[PDB]
């Protein structure tokens, strides 16, 4: 689980632009700003290799 | 669940922003696509289970 990847963004990156920040997107209207199920939800996911 | 009903949904506009708006305490654990370009692009043969 070390390894992170990010599927959800505003906007797209630049060519050879690194991001780092983690702030958790809003899907819905409202800026929520707290973790849920489907409101203000975690932006970069974490795999499970097996 | 182990007579899970399928329906198919066609010749229409699928608006996403009314499931996102209501009910609140729902989870969104979608593969493959994210919710904002779901909704700028589109696909075809809608199809609900349940």
């Amino acid at each position: 689980y070390n390894y992170l990847y990010r599927l959800f963004r505003k906007s797209n990156l630049k060519p050879f632009e690194r991001d780092i920040s983690t702030e958790i997107y809003q899907a819905g209207n409202k800026p929520c700003n707290g973790v849920a199920g489907f409101n203000c939800y975690f932006p970069l996911r974490s795999y499970s290799f097996r | 669940v182990y007579a899970w009903n399928r329906k198919r949904i066609s010749n229409c506009v699928a608006d996403y922003s009314v499931l996102y708006n209501l009910a609140p305490f729902f989870t969104f654990k979608c593969y493959g696509v994210s919710p904002t370009k779901l909704n700028d692009l589109c696909f075809t043969n809608v199809y609900a289970d349940s």
